[PDB]
């Protein structure tokens, strides 16, 4: 396990524009095109993104291709942060992983608002910092997700990423 | 699912 298998996991794959969990325009592994209620905005984005006329659906390359971008985005948002920046460095790389999850999701600014969360996590009270995760928003509109995430905060584990059958 | 593995 590591964030890339993490992430695919809490975000799907899907090659035509679909939409979150918010009602947003989205394609690929949980890449945003836009909040704007327009479908032709979202498909504009979509081709700049893409860079051809895609007309709506994209290749499973491409949608790996924005994925890729879209990590690298999470973790340089962390890395040039006041905030999660001294956090993201006194974590651990399966909690790492944690922090760059909840970035990818809410965004640099959303998840540098988590002032007493992120305290908790750099003070490595686990249980406790996990308590406060869940008083949110974000756990209560998206809490199977958020459970595992927190579950990865808490233990340092990837236990709650893990099945049975090994994949599937 | 819809992925592959192994984990
Ligand atoms: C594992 O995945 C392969 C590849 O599609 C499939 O052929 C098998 O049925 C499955 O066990
Ligand atoms: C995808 C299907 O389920 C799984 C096994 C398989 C052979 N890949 C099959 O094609
Ligand atoms: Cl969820």
């Amino acid at each position: 396990m590591n964030i890339f298998e993490m992430l695919r996991i809490d975000e799907g794959l899907r090659l035509k524009i679909y939409k979150d969990t918010e009602g947003y325009y989205t394609i690929g592994i949980g890449h945003l095109l836009t909040k704007s209620p327009s479908l032709n905005a979202a498909k504009s984005e979509l081709d700049k993104a893409i860079g051809r006329n895609t007309n709506g659906v994209i290749t499973k390359d491409e949608a790996e291709k924005l994925f890729n971008q879209d990590v690298d985005a999470a973790v340089r948002g962390i890395l040039r942060n006041a905030k999660l920046k001294p956090v993201y460095d006194s974590l651990d790389a399966v909690r790492r992983a944690a922090l760059i999850n909840m970035v990818f999701q809410m965004g640099e600014t959303g998840v540098a608002g988590f002032t007493n969360s992120l305290r908790m996590l750099q003070q490595k009270r686990w249980d406790e910092a996990a308590v406060n995760l869940a008083k949110s928003r974000w756990y209560n509109q998206t809490p199977n997700r958020a459970k595992r995430v927190i579950t990865t905060f808490r233990t340092g584990t990837w236990d709650a990423y893990k099945n049975a059958c090994k994949x599937x | 699912x819809x992925n592959x593995x192994y984990x």
